[PDB]
């Protein structure tokens, strides 16, 4: 039994540096790309419009 | 959300450039027919020094 708490602790946590390994991971890059697009659809309106 | 709108840029934008090219080679062309009006205004310098 105290084999045993020693791996379910452990494969418990190994499993919570999974859950940082993602919160690691989060966007910034995401937030870019709607900005980009609206900025270059603008520009097409522009080439148009020319 | 984006992708979509990527969508319609790509459309619209190609089209753009079915644009430009027409109006490009139009150039041309328009630009042509000043070469030719204007050989010819004379070689329009014999039929006039002629009756000159």
């Amino acid at each position: 039994i105290c084999q045993d708490v020693e791996n379910l602790q452990k494969f418990v946590k190994e499993q919570k540096q999974v859950q940082e390994e993602i919160s690691r991971m989060s966007s910034k890059a995401m937030l870019k790309v709607q900005e980009d697009i609206k900025a270059l659809k603008q520009l097409l309106s522009l080439a148009a419009n020319g | 959300e984006n992708g979509e709108k990527i969508t319609s840029l790509h459309r619209e934008v190609e089209k753009v450039k079915l644009d430009q090219k027409r109006l490009d080679q139009e150039l041309d062309f328009i630009l042509s027919q000043q070469k030719e009006l204007e050989d010819l205004l004379s070689p329009l310098e014999e039929l006039v020094k002629e009756q000159s």
